[PDB]
């Protein structure tokens, strides 16, 4: 339960400024009722009307005094709570962030959307409605045990002694409401992940009429959650029935001990009577201090994910910090090979071994499925080489600093994606500081983009949904391309970068290729299935299987019959 | 709410029992305190052990019984809240799925499941606390004002005092605080949405180095809630504040009007005493039942979103009930234009007029942003053209049945979407049986079957979330095997060899080998749309 | 006492007829 605890050490100071409050109150509550009836019983009593003005004033005072203290303490508690729920779910956010790429591959989106989103809330709704009725209940049973030693010594002895007997059963039963809860959490995230793919992807769903599969899968991920609350209902009701006969027998024990000392007058009446009188409430405190321990113990249940999120280890070396002033775009591949991490055994990629130069244009192309986006996700460091290494001039890329990397080498994506904002926001996504307008309109001119953008009503401030629905693929594909060119990287990567553009689009591309005076500046890695985009390109690398079987220029891999010749003689 | 009675009557009989011992607890709690009254006295000096026992098996008996009534009412209500939440999450989802396509481009997902998953339980958790508590407190009411017929006049004084003095503030404070919970409920929905842009597309955000900018934006969306949160907290403080003055006053009142009285022979001095009590009890009372009643009523109404969502009218035609068991396939476009429903007044289509046959190919092409994947749409009847008619063998195409419509008449998309799952439900996707036979031929005929062996579980293997754990050409692969899966009469190709290599895109140029179906293909590689029997060449949403 | 001795024996039954419904179950 010491985990739980920990999130609340950044606001000790208005915890304990809370808990002075929290004593003051109940020593109030203790003393306030007896002055009252003192007061009112002298006011109703005979005395003149300056005693009566004088009592009916000091009740009043008493009265407001307790109300402005409650209201101060719960506005100090409400304030301290909400800090901690804010600063506990952008943790969570962040330490998920922070994760490999093939984390997201293990746990879907709706998955951790769930997490991030409902066990932070839910955790924090627990702690924050348990913890102030906690530290009431206790404030209160200190200050009745001191009433209880006062009326008998002996009785409370036996009383505290029994009362551990009373924590036997909950210590042996909160794992199985752990369990519960932990499977509660995971059912409700499966069912939030189907909702979320299928609510995304309408089209294809409509265009297949499959609205009745997506409801009858949503109603299946519902009924394990049925079968777990009908257990729910029926453990609370067990663990009411036992907090309550748990309470009586306490409150039996001490009154027949009670009976056997008077009978033989080891005891007064007079003293027995006010024991007991507040020996009842001390029990009622007991059993709300029970009933608290099953809900922490489902709390503790319902965080396991995100505790697992915060203490998880990332399987990915971390940021370096190297930011060299100047920086061209030499990249050496020395033996390269690689294999997905779910699936270790075969080997996607084996004895890369080739050099980008600044100033000219190397070509990727061979068969569907031979590994060419693989080579584009190593170069952009989100895997790491099972063999071999990968130098960007002449160090390896965990040795770079994060921003810096990702600013020096930029890429495009086979199908891009584009997030829900301005088209404006789109192309200078990622940047540090912002660029001024004439950087995105020079951006947008070298991918071709802008033409069509410059005829929207409301132009580069054109609000795009969270999947560019509003747009086609070619202009998608343009805004993505302007998006890479912003950056000035030293290093480009098109991957299939020409799959949507139509015949007048591809000019842009072939001039920023082979034209535009900026060609001496980086290094470009073109992978693409339009052959005659290549005939141009410095070097050509024919992969398939993931092995470079084929290289040489244009000339010299069609003077010699293979690979290339038979893929470009294709009628 | 009328709505929400209607929709938990089906738990009605766990009410019921829920009531009945909620009423036994009661029953029992009503009389704990008379026994235990007596244990007090009989301790309290002239001891006797023979009644001493018999009080206190009394009293165990009353605890035990009211104890078991007690608990069965809580397990009653856990259960019915439980079923009334998966209820109304059932029907938002599949009241969802029946909207038009123009609806989800105004919506988020994000938000949706935001809905789905927060209001949902706001709605459910109004029957457990609130209920109980309710009831309690019209009983001690009911009864205590009952006891209190000793001093006739002064009730009557104080039913016209002391109950219409709360109804003024209360009024203002449940506006209050109805709009600051549907607040609370639009800034969540907001700050959901932007983990789900930010999951959704981890890696692009992490190619272009952006996490940090994500991170803050999820920060500034928890401030916001956090601050909405700080501000309901302190009026719900205040208004407590005001009724504990405005109860002290009345007491006040109410004991300088009881001495009085007392002063001039209308009750003694133990009849005054023991009136006070019963008024402070009965105050505090009243003020807890309407305070319940105005939170009841307040969280209903904080959830108008999510009625409104499962009552919305598609803008959608009525049902088409044709099914015919033949088709011929014949497709009419008639002086067709269209503008999307998000933004109208900026035409895409004008005018257009073409008709496609069974036993022919057709090819339309033109530059980006022409309108073909538009005109792909309203062929599969997934919008409504707003001038011209749509007709399939000479009847609209939205009188057609929607599922037989989608059997025959079928399509890839321009950039496939796939779903979680293995490779054969992928394939035949929206079927309800398909042998495994079919499936193979079908993807021996899309040349998908020489990279499903490779897999470690065949058709078995699991395709990742939207196809992620796949190549392009493999998944466009699947999609073709998916759609030619139904042998329908009217196929649609959109861009569909865009991601293949040459090798097989020009094994796959044979789309009417049988001659028996009508193929429309959609292309910017000339090559393609050499073999095509009619070209259509489309320009700036016109023909020519 | 205050509480009619009928009421008495009725709640006694109610206590017996939720035990043994208990152990049933
Ligand atoms: N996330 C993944 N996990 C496991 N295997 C994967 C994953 N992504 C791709 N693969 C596999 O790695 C191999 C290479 O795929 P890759 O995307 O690199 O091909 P490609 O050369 O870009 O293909 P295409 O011409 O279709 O674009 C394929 O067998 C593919 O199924
Ligand atoms: N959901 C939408 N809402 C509003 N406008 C849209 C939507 N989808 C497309 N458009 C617009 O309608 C026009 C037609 O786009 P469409 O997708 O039909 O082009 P396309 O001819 O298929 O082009 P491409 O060759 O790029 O695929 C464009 O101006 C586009 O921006
Ligand atoms: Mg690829
Ligand atoms: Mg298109």
């Amino acid at each position: 339960v010491r985990r739980l605890l920990g999130c609340l050490g950044s606001e000790t100071r208005r915890l304990s400024l809370f808990l002075v409050l929290v004593v003051l109150s109940s020593l109030g509550e203790m003393a306030i009722p007896f002055f009252t009836g003192r007061l009112t019983d002298w006011i109703l009593q005979d005395g003149s009307a300056d005693t009566f003005t004088r009592n009916l004033t000091l009740m009043s005072i008493l009265t407001i005094a307790s109300a402005v203290l409650e209201f101060v303490g719960d506005g100090i508690y409400n304030n301290t709570m909400g800090h901690v729920h804010s600063h506990l779910q952008g943790e969570v956010f962040g330490a998920v962030l922070r994760q490999e790429t093939e984390f997201f591959q293990q746990n879907q989106t709706g998955n951790i959307m769930s997490r991030v989103t409902e066990d932070t809330s839910t955790l924090s709704d627990s702690l924050s409605e348990n913890l102030s009725l906690f530290l009431w209940y206790l404030v209160r049973g200190l200050c009745l045990l001191g009433i209880m030693l006062w009326g008998s010594v002996s009785l409370t002895m036996v009383t505290l002694i029994t009362l551990p007997l009373l924590f036997l059963l909950p210590k042996k039963v909160g794992k199985w409401y752990q369990l519960l809860e932990v499977q509660v959490r995971e059912s409700l995230a499966k069912s939030s992940q189907v909702a979320i793919e299928a609510l995304s992807a309408m089209p294809t769903v409509r265009s297949f009429a499959n609205e009745e599969g997506e409801a009858q899968k949503f109603r299946e991920k519902l009924q394990e959650i049925k079968t777990l609350n009908q257990k729910e209902a029926v453990a609370y009701a067990v663990n009411s029935w036992t907090t309550s006969i748990s309470g009586m027998l306490l409150k039996v024990g001490i009154l027949y001990i009670g009976g056997q000392l008077v009978t033989s007058g080891a005891v007064s009446s007079g003293n027995l009577v006010t024991f007991v009188l507040y020996q009842m409430q001390f029990t009622q405190a007991v059993e709300v201090l029970l009933s608290i321990y099953p809900r922490v113990q489902k709390a503790v249940g319902s965080s396991e994910k995100i505790f697992e999120y915060l203490d998880r280890t990332p399987r990915c070396p971390p940021s370096g910090l190297l930011t060299p002033l100047h920086l061209e775009g030499l990249v050496q591949f020395q033996d390269v090979s690689f294999a997905y991490p779910n699936r270790p055994d075969v080997l996607v990629l084996q004895g890369l071994t080739f050099t980008l130069r600044p100033g000219e244009v190397t070509a990727l192309v061979g068969p569907n499925g031979s590994g060419k986006s693989t080579v584009a996700a190593l170069l952009q460091n989100l895997y790491q080489p099972t063999g071999g290494q990968l130098l960007l001039d002449g160090k390896p890329l965990p040795q770079y600093e994060h921003r810096y990397l990702h600013r020096q080498v930029a890429a495009v994506g086979q199908e891009p994606q584009v997030f829900g904002r301005s088209l404006q926001e789109n192309i200078a996504y990622g940047l540090t500081q912002k660029p001024t307008m004439e950087e995105i309109t020079a951006a947008a001119v070298k991918s071709g983009a802008h033409s069509f953008i410059s005829g929207l009503p409301q132009g580069y401030d054109t609000e795009v949904d969270e999947a560019g629905s509003q747009l086609s693929g070619g202009q998608r594909q343009a805004v993505a391309l302007a998006r890479a060119l912003i950056r000035k990287p030293c290093v480009l990567i098109l991957d299939d970068a020409t799959s949507a553009l139509d015949a007048n689009s591809q000019l842009q591309v072939e001039q920023l290729l082979y034209e535009s005076p900026e060609r001496y500046s980086r290094s470009v890695l073109l992978i693409t299935q339009h052959l005659s985009l290549v005939e141009q390109a410095d070097h050509i690398l024919f992969l398939e299987g993931g092995a470079i079987r084929e290289g040489g220029t244009h000339q010299q891999l069609m003077e010699k019959k293979g690979c290339y010749w038979a893929m470009v003689q294709a009628p | 709410m009328w709505r929400l009675l209607k929709l938990s009557r089906p738990d009605l009989p766990l009410l019921v029992a829920a009531f009945f011992f909620l009423v036994l607890a009661v029953l029992g709690e009503t009389l704990i305190p008379h026994y235990s009254g007596r244990v007090i006295d009989i301790l309290g000096g002239d001891f006797d052990p023979h009644a001493f026992a018999s009080a206190i098996f009394f009293m165990c008996l009353f605890s035990f019984g009211s104890s078991l009534s007690a608990g069965c009412r809580g397990g009653c209500f856990t259960y019915t809240m439980s079923r009334i939440n998966l209820r109304i999450r059932e029907q938002l989802f599949s009241s969802l799925l029946r909207q038009d396509l123009g609806f989800f481009q105004e919506t988020k997902t994000g938000e949706l499941n935001s809905r789905l998953s927060s209001d949902t339980t706001l709605m459910s958790n109004w029957l457990p606390l609130n209920a109980n508590v309710l009831l309690r407190s019209l009983v001690k009411v009911v009864g205590l004002y009952g006891f209190m017929l000793s001093i006739s006049p002064r009730l009557t004084l104080l039913s016209l005092l002391h109950m219409p003095f709360t109804i003024a503030a209360e009024k203002v404070y449940n506006t209050r605080h109805q709009e600051v919970l549907r607040e609370i409920q639009d800034a969540v929905a907001r700050a959901g949405q932007v983990v789900r842009e930010a999951v959704g597309g981890l890696q692009t955000v992490r190619s272009f180095g952006a996490e940090e900018h994500e991170v803050c934006r999820y920060k500034e969306a928890l401030e916001q809630c956090r601050q909405l949160y700080w501000r309901r907290d302190l009026e719900r403080a205040l208004y407590l504040l005001v009724r504990r003055v405005l109860h002290l006053g009345v007491q006040m009142l109410m004991l300088s009007c009881g001495l009085q009285q007392m002063q001039d022979g209308e009750l003694t001095q133990g009849s005054l005493l023991s009136f006070m009590i019963y008024q402070e009890s009965v105050g505090s009372y009243v003020q807890t039942l309407v305070y319940i009643y105005g939170d009841m009523l307040s969280n209903v109404g904080a959830a108008e979103k999510v009625f409104s969502y499962m009552d919305r009218q598609p803008n959608l035609p009525s049902p088409g009930t044709l099914a015919p068991t033949t088709l011929q396939g014949v497709v009419k476009f008639q002086d067709v234009s269209f503008a999307y429903p998000n933004r109208p007044d900026r035409p895409v289509l004008k005018g257009l007029t073409f008709t496609l046959r069974p036993g022919e190919v057709t090819a339309l092409v033109g530059p980006n942003g022409s309108g073909k994947s538009t005109v792909a749409a309203l062929l599969q009847n997934l919008y409504q053209p707003t001038g011209g008619q749509v007709l399939l063998d000479e009847k609209p195409i939205s009188q057609y049945e929607h599922c037989y419509l989608h059997s025959q008449v079928v399509s890839v998309g321009q950039e496939p979407v796939l779903f979680s799952g293995s490779v054969r439900n992928n394939i035949a996707y929206g079927l309800q049986s398909c042998e495994d036979d079919k499936v193979m031929a079908a993807a021996q005929a899309a040349h998908a079957d020489d990279f499903i062996q490779e897999m470690e579980h065949g058709i078995y293997t699991d395709v990742g979330e939207k196809g992620s754990q796949l190549a392009a050409g493999q998944k466009q692969r699947l999609a073709i095997a998916r759609a030619l899966v139904r042998d329908p009469r009217v196929l649609i190709l959109d861009q569909a060899t865009s991601a293949l290599d040459v090798q097989c895109e020009q094994a796959l140029q044979d789309w009417n080998s049988r001659g028996d179906r009508t193929v429309l293909v959609i292309a910017h590689r000339l090559q393609t749309v050499q073999r095509a029997h009619q070209i259509l060449v489309l320009q700036e949403g016109k023909l020519q | 006492s205050e509480p009619p001795q009928a009421l008495v024996v009725f709640y006694v039954a109610l206590t017996a007829v939720m035990v043994a419904v208990a152990l049933y179950a």
